[PDB]
């Protein structure tokens, strides 16, 4: 029973329950009329016909905005992987509802469609058949590989901090100078090749032509967090592989 | 090698742990109850390395210099016609670290 | 101080062999580069100032080094980096030019790590300081070229550490 | 969800005891207080563009690896749905200005959006010095010390709400860490 | 030689200037199992926690060279590298620093630099023992807290 | 009611399958001697980890060779690792002990279990050293002899089930030699 | 004790945030239950003041022929020195339980400890004794079952930390015996 | 005994030399502080016998094991002689302050305390963390930063004294580890 109300938010309306308020609310419509009664809850709805109307047929619905956002968790993992049936799962959303069990990121990622650009594309199918002793050390040192270069990356921010009140009186002692320059602002003048800039003189990123002691350490704090969220990958698809080592065993 | 499939993926699986919770029924469950792990092997599965890195220094080669003029040390393929051997050996020698063949 | 070209002069001849098929081999495999690196050579002459203002405005500025009681505080110590950085780029080009890191470790490395640590220069920011410069380096001479540049920077990266 | 007046009920509903007359002296100084309340409100309502684009723009001052290729502020669709994040959490915190007590902010925006950033790709620490740039704006808005607007406000003190909406942002950050 | 390499002191003691290092050997560092000594100090083995890791191995080098021979019952105080005093005392052939009680006399090293083998860790004075890390707590409601500031009329005893 | 059980460990389904009150009578009429025999795996699996922390140990304390570097209860993986089959074997004499019968405990535990440990290069003849420790406990705390420790039970004789549990722990050393 | 983790260093001038080549990657996962072995090892050293005087005298009181004069514990000397041991032998466990390998326990403390004491005269059939009380002395604290103290914790498991520290405590007296 | 005025004399002594003027400055600036120094010792003699109570207690409760039946604390013969011998050390200290030299501190404290400690078995390390409680209290009564008793001082420094009397107690510290 607590299977067949998890699905008719996501067969018919397409989303999780909202809160353990919605799904709690569909046990007494149930107790009420049965099954015919409940059925019915989700077709005659204001929310069903603002969206699908009468015309298309329902679908997992990927908005943006998610007014609970712990139920954007919850439909990626019930609606997970494109060959996936719902044939013999277990129950999942009472616990993640309650506040129980949180969901890991690996099911969330089963759930979402594939994009073609990630920054850190997966291993999923890259991981190598060894055994379950191997794959959890695999996995810890991927955890592991977060924690030191998160504690080096808060330095970096200690440091961006320190490079700021470093050159704050002189920062503020500026702002209120008449800095005229000689050309460049208006076009009278002749500035040459500073109408704009000139003949590739942009940059890949256009904060990399900019000169400064706070510029430069945040040059160093976007190669020591790109590293970071790569590594945060790692252990997803480490754990993931867990959840498929312990879900079959 | 994994001659286990005597011991298929229900492997530790530990089904008599029994907790009979008063005079009341047994209640027995299906806990898998993993050890002390570690699971110690090298060269695990991905990188797991910033940038920060570069460790690499070549090998000593004793007083000369590294990578200095082990000409002794590498291989190559000849010898000449009229080379004719010696009588005394003093045998092997280092790497004369200073002056290379090419002094 | 020996080139690709004068290594195998030494293992061909420190044990008194002649140059055989596999003397010759890596020979001719260091001819065929000879046109990539003096190309390689004549970029880095051109934007040698320009390459170290990349590298230390991308790098060590950026952290409090550069700041009153970081290693590079004072005039006389911030014009000696870039005369310090200069001797990495330019030597680094002659291991490239002559194909074998024999000069780098001559002329560079030995009592290298052992100074530094008596003047109290950071070797952490010096190996960064090459890194950085290397990875502008492979925006000049190209892919590959800045492989062959790219190999002698952490040469000098690795003994110094 | 709850305000400042169900807090109190349901710290009461605990105990099964009445609203007595003790705790009405403190609950009629709430009320003597609600109109600074709505003219705190006002002043980070009326400046909420502008306050989510010096947030974000100056989150990138901070770090240019989200705006190289692969960022997470790289493309169009990438730095259009992190315009849309950064106002969600400025409604949720004025939601909870409004209403006296956090709770709209911890179970509607808060609960599993650390989780929520991993799985996406998301920089978690990215979003925290983001979230606390529009901390010191809306501190700036309400105790009205910003530099480039001045609002007309009666004269008095409104420090005590300044640093209960910045107690709203640092909630934040202590859920995305 | 493994903290020193880690925490990144060892550049600093890697200079030429005469230092007076008081090394403890490991088996003091295996004495740091004290259900005293352990409040203060295991909170460093964190990963976050080397700045404070830099400030208590730094209270171990002296500026100068002091010989055990150069403590003839002689006490003379200095500050480390930290910057903080310590106060080296030799009396009876028993050379102390802070709550050292060095085991070997002297090490004669590269840079006239002197190497002795202290039996403990010796920690900084003023140095508080970081907390562990916490939970950032909010405040449950707001009208607990109006109710917990005292009115003016509360201030001048006008209401109880 | 025997089969719940069975379902729980040969049909790999239900966990728990914990016995109710008047699913219990007809356990007790049906099990022989139940009343003694649930008292007989009562006195084992309450003292579950003081009796394999002795066995895998005490192996230890008769072989020290093993815990030397070359042997194989050195790196501490192996050393979990052989505290995790000194738990197995202590829980699946119990089920046999509790079923009656040494057919679960034979196909499920102990079939491939000779071609296992010469797989591994488990030293045997120690893991008949450790289960005969095993087969040493687990007839002093069902009689009710054990020399720290004494159970309240109801009086009476328990002999004959303490030859039953002998007859379950020499079945593993028939089998691993 | 201090190598017993890896920290992380992230100023200038250090050699190792830039050129160190290496995150201790055995050391960094061992803080993904770091927290969990901190309060075990909180558990031992907060009470090993005690345990080391319930252990020596409990030797004692099991065997009254050590404080028998011509006995091995009869002078001040030895008494003495029978406490350091105890002391010695529970910190180089309680770095083996932190650094979460034996490695260390066998180096410094149980490399030439059984030629030691045989040169001493010291019996090593009731210094055995001595080691298995605090084997069973340590246990109790890291689960919290002991009797007369108590200790508040977060909520959840510590077994195969206490299994952990029953692997080191046979693993000093196997090397003596 | 020594104090500060004998101890330029043993060292002049070793020269074979007078008390010239380059020395009489080490001792006319310690004659001029010597209003300070007497303002140093009243701080620690006016809350002489609540120090004592407030560093043995705090060894108690960081260091239970010593009122565990087995300890060194246990008994009332115990815990007055351990409330003895916290002031008996101050007794020596805040003579070793008065003096200007450590020389009464280590030959009539220290005169084989590291021997006593030995053969009474005491714990040698619930004293260290003892002594160095009352350094951290006489630090803070020197400089007048206690947090719960301030004395009315003319204003200037201190912190000569303060670190004066933190090596005498690090002196004391050294000697009985
Ligand atoms: C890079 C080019 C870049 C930055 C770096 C970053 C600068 C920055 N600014 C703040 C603070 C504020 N932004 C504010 C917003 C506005 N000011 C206005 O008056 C209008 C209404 C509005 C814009 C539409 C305000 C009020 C502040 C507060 C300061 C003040 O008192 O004025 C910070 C925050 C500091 C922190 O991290 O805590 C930073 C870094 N913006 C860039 O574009
Ligand atoms: C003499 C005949 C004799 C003793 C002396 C005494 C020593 C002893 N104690 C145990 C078992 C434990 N000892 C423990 C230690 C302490 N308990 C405390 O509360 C304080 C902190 C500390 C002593 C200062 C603990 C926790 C145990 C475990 C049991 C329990 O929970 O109490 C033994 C071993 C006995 C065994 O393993 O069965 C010995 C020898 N006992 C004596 O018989
Ligand atoms: C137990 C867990 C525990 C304690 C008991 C307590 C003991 C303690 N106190 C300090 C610091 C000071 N102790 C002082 C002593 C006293 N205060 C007084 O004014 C009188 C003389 C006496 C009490 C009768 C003083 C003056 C200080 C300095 C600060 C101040 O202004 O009070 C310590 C050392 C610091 C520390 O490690 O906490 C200890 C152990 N603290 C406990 O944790
Ligand atoms: C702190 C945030 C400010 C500040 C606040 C004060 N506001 C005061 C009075 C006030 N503000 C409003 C308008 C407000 N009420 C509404 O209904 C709406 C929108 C529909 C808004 C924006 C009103 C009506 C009042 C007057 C109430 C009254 O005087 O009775 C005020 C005066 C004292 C007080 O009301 O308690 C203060 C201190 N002023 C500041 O200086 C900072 C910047
Ligand atoms: C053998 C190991 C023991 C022993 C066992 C006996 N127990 C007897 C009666 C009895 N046993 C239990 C506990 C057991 N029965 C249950 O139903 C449950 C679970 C719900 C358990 C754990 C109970 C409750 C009783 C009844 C006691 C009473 O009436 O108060 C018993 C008597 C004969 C019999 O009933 O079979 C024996 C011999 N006694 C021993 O002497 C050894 C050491
Ligand atoms: C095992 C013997 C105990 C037990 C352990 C748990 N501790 C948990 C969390 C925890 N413990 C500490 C203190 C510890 N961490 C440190 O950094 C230091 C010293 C500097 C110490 C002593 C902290 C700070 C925390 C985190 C608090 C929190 O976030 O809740 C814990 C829960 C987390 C986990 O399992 O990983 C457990 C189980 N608890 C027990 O019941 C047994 C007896
Ligand atoms: C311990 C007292 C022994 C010893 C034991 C070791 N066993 C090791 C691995 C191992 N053992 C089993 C059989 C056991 N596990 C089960 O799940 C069941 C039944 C439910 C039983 C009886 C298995 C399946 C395995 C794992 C084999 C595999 O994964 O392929 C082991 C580890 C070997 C290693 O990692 O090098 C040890 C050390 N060895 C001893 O020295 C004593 C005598
Ligand atoms: C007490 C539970 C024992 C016992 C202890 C005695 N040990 C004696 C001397 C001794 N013990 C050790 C080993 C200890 N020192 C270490 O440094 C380490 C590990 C790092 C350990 C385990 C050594 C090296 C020595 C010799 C030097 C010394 O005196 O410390 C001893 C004195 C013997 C004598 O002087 O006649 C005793 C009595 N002996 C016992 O009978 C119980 C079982
Ligand atoms: C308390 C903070 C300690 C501790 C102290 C105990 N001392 C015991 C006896 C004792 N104490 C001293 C120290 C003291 N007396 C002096 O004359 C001097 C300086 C010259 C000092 C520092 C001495 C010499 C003695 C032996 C005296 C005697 O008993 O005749 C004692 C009781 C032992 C007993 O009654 O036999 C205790 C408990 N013990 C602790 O646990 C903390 C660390
Ligand atoms: C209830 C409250 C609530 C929220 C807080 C947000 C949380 C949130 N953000 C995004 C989605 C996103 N969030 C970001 C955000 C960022 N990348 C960055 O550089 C910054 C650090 C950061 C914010 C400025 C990006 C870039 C995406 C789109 C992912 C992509 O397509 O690349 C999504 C997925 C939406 C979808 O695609 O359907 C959700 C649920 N939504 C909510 O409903
Ligand atoms: C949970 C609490 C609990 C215990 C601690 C043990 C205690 C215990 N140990 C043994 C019995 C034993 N116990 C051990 C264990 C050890 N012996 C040694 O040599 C070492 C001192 C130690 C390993 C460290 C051994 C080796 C035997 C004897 C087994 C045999 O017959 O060979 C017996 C059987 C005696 C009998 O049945 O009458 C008992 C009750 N049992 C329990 O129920
Ligand atoms: C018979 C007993 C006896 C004493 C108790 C002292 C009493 C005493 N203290 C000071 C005087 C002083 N005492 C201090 C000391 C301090 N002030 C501070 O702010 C610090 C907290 C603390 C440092 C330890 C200072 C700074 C002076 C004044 C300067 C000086 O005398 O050198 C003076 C000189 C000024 C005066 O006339 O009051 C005297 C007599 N001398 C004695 O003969
Ligand atoms: C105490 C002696 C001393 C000096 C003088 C010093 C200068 C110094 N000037 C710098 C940058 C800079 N300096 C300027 C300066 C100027 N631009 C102009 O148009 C003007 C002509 C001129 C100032 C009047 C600029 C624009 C930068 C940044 C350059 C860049 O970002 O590429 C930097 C790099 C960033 C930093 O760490 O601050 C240093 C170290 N350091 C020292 O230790």
């Amino acid at each position: 029973q607590f299977r067949f109300i998890e699905l008719n938010f996501k067969h018919f309306m397409g989303r999780a329950p909202l809160d353990m308020a919605e799904m709690s609310k569909h046990y007494e419509i149930f107790a009420a009329g049965g099954y015919d009664a409940e059925v019915d809850s989700y077709f005659d709805s204001e929310e069903y016909l603002d969206v699908f109307g009468l015309d298309t047929v329902p679908y997992m619905r990927f908005r943006g905005t998610y007014a609970p956002n712990s139920t954007f968790n919850l439909q990626c993992r019930l609606q997970g992987g494109w060959a996936r049936s719902d044939k013999k799962l277990p129950m999942m959303s009472m616990l993640p509802l309650n506040n129980k069990a949180a969901i890991m990121p690996h099911q969330i990622v089963d759930g979402l469609p594939v994009i073609p650009n990630s920054e850190h594309p997966s291993q999923k199918y890259n991981v190598p058949k060894v055994s379950r002793e191997k794959l959890q050390r695999e996995l810890l040192i991927a955890q592991g590989k977060a924690n030191a270069l998160q504690i080096e990356l808060d330095a970096a921010y200690t440091s961006l901090a320190s490079s700021r009140a470093f050159l704050a009186p002189f920062a503020a002692m500026a702002a209120d100078m008449d800095i005229r320059p000689l050309y460049g602002k208006n076009p009278q003048v002749f500035a040459g090749q500073f109408l704009g800039v000139g003949a590739g003189q942009w940059g890949k990123t256009g904060a990399d032509t900019v000169r400064g002691r706070s510029r430069r350490v945040a040059a160093d704090i976007g190669v020591k967090e790109f590293q970071l969220e790569r590594v945060k990958q790692l252990v997803v698809d480490l754990q993931r592989a867990l959840a498929l080592e312990d879900a079959e065993a | 090698d994994v001659v286990n499939a005597a011991y298929p993926k229900n492997i530790k699986n530990k089904a008599p742990v029994i907790s009979f919770d008063g005079k009341k029924g047994v209640k027995l469950e299906m806990v898998t109850l993993q050890t002390f792990a570690g699971d110690d092997s090298e060269d695990t599965l991905f990188d797991y390395s910033s940038g920060k890195f570069m460790p690499q220094k070549p090998a000593d080669m004793g007083i000369a210099w590294p990578s200095g003029d082990g000409r002794q040390a590498e291989m190559k393929g000849g010898k000449g016609s009229f080379n004719q051997p010696d009588l005394r050996k003093y045998g092997p020698f280092p790497d004369f670290l200073k002056r290379s063949m090419d002094l | 101080m020996q080139d690709a070209i004068t290594s195998v002069i030494n293992a061909a001849d420190v044990q008194g062999k002649y140059l055989d098929a596999n003397s010759v081999e890596k020979l001719r495999g260091y001819f065929q580069t000879g046109e990539l690196r003096v190309r390689a050579a004549a970029t880095i002459a051109a934007n040698a100032a320009t390459i170290i203002k990349e590298a230390v405005a991308k790098s060590l500025l950026y952290s409090d080094i550069t700041r009153p009681g970081g290693n590079m505080y004072t005039t006389r110590r911030y014009a000696a980096c870039i005369r310090d950085l200069d001797y990495y780029l330019r030597y680094a080009t002659y291991g490239m030019l002559a194909g074998d890191p024999s000069i780098l470790d001559e002329r560079v490395l030995n009592g290298l790590k052992e100074t530094y640590n008596s003047l109290g220069v950071p070797i952490g920011a010096t190996i960064q300081a090459i890194q950085a410069m290397k990875e502008v380096t492979g925006s000049l001479v190209g892919s590959d070229a800045g492989k062959e540049m790219g190999l002698y920077f952490d040469y000098i990266c690795s003994g110094l550490s | 969800m709850l305000d400042a007046f169900s807090r109190v009920v349901v710290n009461s509903d605990a105990k099964a005891a009445y609203v007595g007359g003790s705790d009405l002296q403190a609950l009629k100084s709430f009320i003597a207080d609600g109109n600074k309340r709505l003219d705190a409100v006002n002043s980070i309502v009326s400046n909420a563009s502008c306050m989510v684009s010096d947030a974000v723009s100056g989150m990138i001052c901070e770090n240019p690896g989200l705006i190289s290729p692969g960022g997470n502020c790289y493309t169009n669709r990438r730095m259009a749905a992190c315009l849309r994040d950064g106002e969600i959490i400025l409604r949720y915190v004025s939601y909870a200005l409004l209403a006296g007590d956090a709770s709209v902010l911890e179970d509607r925006c808060l609960n599993g959006l650390k989780e929520t950033y991993i799985a996406l790709g998301v920089p978690t620490n990215s979003s925290i010095r983001a979230v606390s740039i529009m901390k010191a704006q809306a501190v700036a808005f309400i105790t009205n010390t910003a530099t480039e607007r001045k609002m007309s406000f009666a004269a008095g003190d409104c420090t005590s709400l300044a640093s209960e909406v910045a107690s709203y942002f640092d909630r934040v950050g202590a859920a995305i860490s | 030689v493994k903290l020193l390499n880690e925490s990144g002191v060892e550049k600093l003691v890697e200079q030429a200037g005469p230092y007076t290092v008081f090394a403890p050997t490991d088996d003091a560092f295996a004495a740091l199992l004290e259900p005293h000594s352990f409040n203060k100090l295991a909170t460093l083995l964190r990963p976050e926690n080397n700045d404070a890791l830099r400030k208590v191995l730094m209270h171990h080098v002296i500026p100068g060279a002091f010989t055990s021979a150069s403590l003839m019952d002689r006490a003379v105080t200095v500050k480390s590298l930290a910057g903080e005093p310590i106060s080296i005392m030799g009396l009876n052939k028993l050379v102390t620093a802070g709550t050292a009680k060095v085991v070997r006399a002297d090490v004669p090293c590269a840079n006239g630099c002197i190497i002795h083998a202290v039996s403990s860790v010796i920690i900084p004075p003023n140095y508080v023992p970081v907390p562990q890390p916490t939970k950032p707590v909010f405040p449950r409601s707001v009208i607990a807290e109006i109710a917990k500031l005292p009115t003016p009329r509360q201030a001048l005893g006008l209401d109880p």
